[PDB]
């Protein structure tokens, strides 16, 4: 059966020739998305392709938004328990049975894709014979179902595979959801076909049917691997080149994974090469049976819940002020061209604003607009940007030794040392200089903006902007609310990161912010860790194992370590102005030490690692004798969740205290500022998302946090909010 | 309780896997040659009290297929009713098949049982049978499949044995296999492989290399780093093994087993079976173990395994004369040594398969007779014979000379 | 002595080969499957204890490659000290296995030992190993290999057994089978496969025709017709068998056994291994046996070995409760009849291969569990399970209900 009252999404159109046009227009949407009106619309459509087969001759799946098709339903996929993975297999087996019996109906089917065709779009103009794209700027074509912890259940492991074989398909399309430009994706095989403009494509793709029946009429709409000499490219799992190499697939997946506990790139790996054993049909059933398996788990709606609603809900403007309007940026004044002034210089004129990048000198000024000369030489030679627009854009850069050079400019982005006293001047040499109205953003790691603001007289204008450097590859913008600062600059602000295509959050002034704050405690659990005897590999394995980017001893050489120390420093002269004693971090005793031996760091020369001419080399041999490395074992998982509970913990403590608003800007804020593991889906989703040998929610993850405070200090007690 | 003893134990000499000497003979015929030699020992026996022969073979596949321990018994012309029966549990299969055999004696229901095994790796190479282990992903990613060789630089690592550690071991295996054969331990026990004329085709093992020295084994490249590091299971391993920061790659084709050709048979029978058919013990199977460790190091299960079949026999290492360990790799071998405090006197004594080759399914069967002549040549009392097996397996089987 | 007991047995539904519900289910899936049932049976159990686990297997190449029983020891969380050997004994395999594990827990050296098969022969088709018996000329031309439906034919022109024969038998098959479904005789051994979510996949025997006419099994082909013709292998049978004139082709695919895909598990231990696991025995392993007979007919094994095990008990033909032999064949069940004579009401009480099915590798250790059962349903005492082997071996196995 092709179905499960619903809208029909779906418009029929035979002309003279025998050829169907489909033409998919939902009408509760913008955009073609596989719901329940689809599966029902495109249930009745192929019904009448088999009924009508007689008087058929061709069929051209086309569609009316300004998208081809995008993906399913992420509202009903998220709601999905264990005891509906029946529904959901029968549902994807639905949607697979309509698309293959549109694909063996015996006639060509020819995609004619306008737009972006992403997920189950593509599945759908995969089962076509025949795909034809616009070469339209925007047009996005792949599978990323895996980056919200699902797979391609509506086929698309199992026809990548026959089209590429397993190994170009996973690598190439399945294991990262790559998505692919229309040239692109004919270059590799997704798109057989180019037209200029989307009025082309369906003349194109009736012309092609015409063409094709002519030519070829004994195999029209026969796919490759529904003839009897088919050969999987690269093999299948029994013939001895791909059997071969097939045993370190997974070896090399669990080095690109370092061991995070991520399911979905494994399934999509079983699913492949399964499904390579056995016939087409066959092996999309065993597609259909690893896709329930990720969608009723709990790490597809961690992803889901962040990548897909927390990420809208912040688009959206959940955290922008409710009340205000538009207020445009004509020119923006960066102060400081080191590794941040210059790459805040680079996306705010990669967005097309007029930037002064004023350094102290205009040869360290040259030096910040060489940073976009490097990234626009870069760009160039890899033919992503080349006609002028690298070069216009990097005109709009003027750079300046001149404080009075600065005129005109209503949004300054302050880019220099992290120090009050120069901050309070800077600021103070260029507030009449400037705009009046003009925004006053500051990008600061640590100290409170309140305490900044005191330099400027407008201090309303005053707002945090932090950065993440490298400031063209880092997508979160750290927006910090002074007490003085209005809801309008907050507004002009939010706009801002927008504009640049960055992701924002907002937050009120406290000590350490938000990202700062959090993934203190982070590094703080390791450096405690290797004190208390821990192996420094196995603080490293654990920190990989957890799903980080970098591990923690090794971003604790990053971040110089004397850094750190003057941090500590700055807190302690929180609590002893305030009168209270000091609890002191045990993590500040590995500091001093690592201080104490010269080592703090790879800006220094050696920190936790040693370096040799801008090459990190192993961990430092001296490391174990000096902590006597050994004397604790504790399990690898205390060790990762050590790690992840202390920044969850201190996550929920930003959240009473105020400083984040929503849980959006708390696990988007993680996961693009700090590293925070993705399969999470956030600091704050950790907490309702966590799964151990306690069970699964808030409960489990309070159970297991007294457990781990229990036998590793009284900080890992979950607040009141908690219970 | 029906004892089993062990009344022959003979092997072929083992075939280099390059220009071979064996590459041109059948795995069938290997098998076939030991048996007529076992006629020509007792041609009065009758063979109708012999109720099965088991052999071992890692790849039953081609010429190595469809029960080649029944094709066995069929081409020899040994009495239809002989059974055979083929079985794969890596490289302990060809002890696994004495052990079997030795356990159906002491069961009453068989009286007199052939075992041993066969493995040609020039015509069937390692892997020809393909398995879920390594090929089938969900499989593969669970059990975090890391190859043997990365998993012995593993052990290396751990227990810090240095590639002149590992070398130097392999030197001694090449001195002593050299020593043993020039003086004649092995010219009553390694049969010659002739063709169907009675034309010589070998008779030595031709993988050894008597004139190895420290110097050239230390000019050899690290086998296992090509494979290690462009199939990322170096990375694998120290997942699980996460306080070891690096691994040292020092196995090479020099301190490591050569891949070779050969079979080996022995036969087992009851007190009563042998007396009946006018055969001499030569030595009592006294206990036989298998267990196992972690199967990402893959070779660490001979110390569990060995330390299960002494406590079975109410022994300690200090009862046992003779340690016979497979040299799959020369780490494992000094790990099994450091583990239980093993006399380098007693280890390995006549050399292994680093020097005379590691023909898989016929390992175990080889190195038990090698332990049987050896105990009658010194007039020494228990050996004990364990194998490291892939997948974290161990075996382990004491025998007393009689 | 050590008695051994059978404590468990449980198997698979049997997929057919066409559009078959387990042709989707890796081999190694079907094992793991029934060792999770074994957990849910006795969660409380110490896993360590179980030494060994022996899974038969006739083709092991590809999903069933590289030692499939030690991977279904790893991937599925047992002990890592748990064992795992592959063993080929043709169609008796699985009931090999259950024979080395119950003389593997007599010998003493091993307590608690999980026996069984594994045949998926939708993905993995006979005769995918190769081997020297059919693929080697010299091998071939010597031992005279006629195919084993050839054989089975000639059994039924010798015994006079006529196509209306063997199709009566076969149409008793499908009737007994269909009787033990409905009858419920199979719902507690019988666990249903089922997918990584908990989604049926099968729960019966799908191979089943339970409405077979004698008339429709009148209008089938002979099968092995264009295979005895075509090969030349009818004139290599009558070479041997002079005394026959011609072959009678009775055996079609409606009295022959079914292909099909299948896992079965058997737990063996002693009475200390089970009582100290609080496990109950359900039958004890009597004796057992290995034969054989001319490896030209290749299928009249059974009736030497079922003597052998026989006389080695102290039984007769009357000792015996219910027979169970394995329906590749009707003539070769009719054949085992009619040498010793054996009640119809005696044997294959709950229909056999002919209806069910016949993976290979698992069969012995299906219908071995299938007559722990019955032995209880019937509070009968003693069965005699037995099979007929590919080169003309047999093994009988005896068990007594407790």
């Amino acid at each position: 059966s092709h179905h499960h009252m619903p809208d029909n999404t779906i418009q029929w159109d035979k002309d003279a020739d025998g050829i169907v046009t489909l033409t998919m227009d939902d009408p509760s949407g913008s955009t073609n998305v596989m719901n329940e009106a689809y599966i029902e619309s495109m249930g009745k459509a192929v019904d009448r392709l088999v009924a009508e087969k007689d008087s058929i001759t061709g069929v051209v799946v086309a569609s009316a938004k300004k998208t081809f098709f995008a993906g399913g339903d992420v509202k009903t996929m998220i709601q999905a328990r264990p005891e509906d993975a029946g529904d959901v297999f029968n549902t994807v087996e639905t949607i697979k049975r309509q698309l293959r019996t549109l694909e063996t109906l015996g006639k060509p089917v020819v995609a004619a894709i306008n737009g972006a065709a992403l997920g189950g779009g593509l599945e759908i103009a995969l089962a076509c014979h025949h795909r034809i794209a616009a070469d339209v700027k925007g047009s996005q074509l792949g599978l990323p179902e895996v980056t919200l912890g699902l797979l391609p259940g509506g086929g698309g492991v199992t026809r990548t595979v026959r089209m590429f074989g397993i190994q170009n398909a996973f690598v190439s399309v399945l294991a990262q959801g790559t998505r692919f430009k229309p040239a692109k994706a004919k270059e590799i095989g997704l798109v057989d076909e180019l037209v200029a403009t989307v009025e082309e494509l369906v003349p194109a793709a009736k012309a092609w049917i015409k063409e094709e029946l002519k030519a070829n009429p004994d195999g029209a709409g026969v796919q490759p691997w529904d003839k009897k000499g088919y050969k999987m490219p690269g093999g299948t799992p029994s013939s001895p080149g791909l059997a071969a190499i097939l045993p370190s697939f997974p070896s090399n997946l669990r080095k690109q994974l370092k061991g995070a506990p991520m399911p979905a790139p494994r399934a999509i790996l079983a699913a492949a090469v399964e499904g390579a054993q056995v016939d087409f049909d066959t092996a999309s059933r065993i597609e259909s049976r690893y896709f329930a398996s990720l969608v009723t788990g709990q790490v597809a709606k961690n992803m889901m819940q962040a990548f897909f609603f927390d990420l809208q809900a912040i688009n959206a403007g959940g955290s922008r002020p409710e009340g205000i309007g538009k207020t445009p940026i004509k020119r923006i004044g960066v102060l400081g061209a080191g590794m941040m002034g210059a790459g805040i210089a680079y996306v705010s004129a990669k967005a097309g604003y007029e930037v002064v990048l004023k350094d102290v000198s205009l040869e360290a000024a040259a030096k910040g607009k060489g940073y976009s000369e490097k990234l626009e030489a870069k760009a160039l030679e890899r033919g992503r940007t080349t006609q002028e627009r690298s070069d216009a854009l990097l005109a709009r850069i003027t750079p300046t030794a001149d404080a009075a050079d600065f005129k005109g400019v209503d949004f300054v982005i302050e880019a220099v040392f992290e120090n009050q006293e120069l901050k309070h001047k800077v600021f103070g040499e260029i507030e009449d200089i400037v705009e009046p109205n003009a925004i006053l953003g500051s990008n600061t790691s640590t100290l409170p903006i309140t305490g900044l603001a005191t330099g400027v007289k407008r201090q309303e204008d005053f707002i945090g902007i932090h950065f993440f450097s490298p400031v063209d590859k880092m997508p979160l913008v750290e927006i910090i609310k002074g007490e003085k600062t209005s809801d309008e600059a907050l507004a002009r602000v939010f706009d801002y990161t927008l504009a640049i295509g960055k992701t924002p959050i907002v937050v009120n002034d406290s000590r350490g912010f938000f990202t700062s704050r959090v993934i203190g405690t982070f590094v703080n659990e390791a450096l405690a860790m290797l004190g208390e005897g821990v192996e420094p590999a196995s603080i490293e394995q654990a920190g990989s194992q957890a799903g980080y980017p970098a591990p923690p001893l090794q971003l604790s050489d990053e971040l110089n370590l004397e850094l750190m120390h003057k941090i500590a420093v700055a807190t302690r002269k929180g609590v002893e102005d305030a009168g209270g004693t000091y609890q002191p971090h045990p993590a500040e005793a590995v500091v001093e030490k690592m201080i104490e031996l010269g080592r703090s760091g790879r800006l220094k020369g050696a920190g936790f690692y040693e370096y040799a001419d801008g090459k990190r080399s192993g961990l430092w041999p001296g490391l174990r004798e000096t902590f006597k490395s050994g004397s604790s074992q504790p399990p690898l998982q205390d060790m990762i969740d050590r790690m992840l509970f202390a920044e969850a913990l201190e996550t929920q403590k930003c959240l009473d205290e105020g400083v984040l608003t929503s849980t959006a800007d708390a696990n988007i804020g993680s996961i693009m500022g700090i590293g925070f593991p993705p399969w999470t889906g956030g600091s704050a989703q950790f907490i309702v998302g966590y799964s151990g040998p306690a069970g699964t929610g808030k409960a489990a993850f309070v159970a297991r946090a007294r457990e781990l405070a229990a036998a590793y200090g009284d900080r890992f007690l979950p607040p009141e909010s908690l219970l | 309780s029906e004892e089993a003893f062990i009344y022959e134990a003979i092997r072929t000499p083992r075939g280099k896997q390059k220009n071979g000497s064996l590459h041109e003979v059948k795995p069938l015929s290997l098998v076939v040659g030991l048996i007529d030699e076992l006629r020509k020992r007792h041609p009065d026996l009758d063979e109708n009290l012999i109720s099965d022969v088991i052999l071992g073979c890692v790849s039953p596949v081609g010429d190595q297929g469809g029960d080649i321990a029944r094709a066995a018994v069929l081409a020899s012309g040994m009495p239809v009713t002989s059974g055979g029966v083929q079985l794969n549990r890596f490289a302990a299969s060809g002890l696994e098949a004495v052990n079997t055999a030795a356990q159906k004696v002491r069961s009453g229901w068989d009286d007199l049982v052939l075992a041993g095994g066969v493995e040609s790796m020039s015509r069937v190479p390692m892997g020809s049978d393909g398995g879920a282990m390594g090929l089938d992903p969900a499989t593969n990613y669970d059990v975090m499949f890391v190859p043997q060789s990365i998993g012995a630089d593993l052990i290396a690592t751990i227990e810090g044995f240095s590639r002149e550690d590992v070398d130097a071991y392999a030197l001694r295996s090449q001195q002593k296999a050299a020593e043993a054969w020039s003086g004649g331990y092995f010219a009553k026990s390694v049969v010659p492989v002739r063709d169907q004329n009675g034309l010589l085709i070998l008779d030595h093992d031709e993988h050894m290399r008597p004139d190895t020295t420290k110097e050239g084994l230390a000019k050899l490249k690290p086998a296992f780093e090509g494979l290690a590091a462009l199939g990322g299971f170096d990375d694998v391993a120290l997942q699980k093994y996460h306080w070891v920061e690096k691994i040292n790659h020092v196995h090479t084709g020099g301190n490591s087993s050569g891949i070779v050709d050969g079979a080996a048979l022995v036969m087992i029978g009851s007190a009563a079976a042998g007396k009946l058919q006018g055969l001499t013990p030569r030595a009592r199977i006294v206990a036989t173990a298998t267990s196992g460790a972690d199967p990402v190091i893959m070779l660490t299960g001979p110390t569990p395994a060995t330390r299960k079949v002494l406590d079975r026999a109410g022994l300690t290492v200090d009862d046992i004369d003779l340690f016979e360990l497979n040299e799959a790799f020369a780490s494992v071998v000094l790990k099994f040594q450091k583990d239980l405090n093993i006399p380098d006197e007693k280890l390995n004594v006549n050399g292994g398969a680093i020097a005379m080759g590691h023909p898989l399914g016929a390992t175990g069967a080889m190195i038990l007779g090698t332990m049987v002549d050896e105990l009658e040549r010194r007039n020494a009392r228990r050996a004990l014979i364990t194998l490291c097996i892939g997948g974290g397996m161990g075996v382990a089987t004491i025998i007393e000379r009689v």
